[PDB]
């Protein structure tokens, strides 16, 4: 999925696009 | 875009600047 790993949040906000409300 | 491990207030305050929807809301460990 997502996360977990290297806690991310570099290439892949793109998809933390759809995280804000 | 640099550096890693941020998920936690890193996801969170990136995402001030991903999404800036007024507010977000992800998932987070305990």
């Amino acid at each position: 999925g997502i996360v977990e790993q290297s806690c991310t949040s570099i290439s892949s906000l793109y998809q933390l696009e759809n995280y804000c409300n | 875009f640099v550096n890693q491990h941020l998920c936690g207030s890193d996801l969170v305050e990136a995402l001030y600047l991903v999404c800036g929807e007024r507010g977000f809301f992800y998932t987070k460990p305990t």
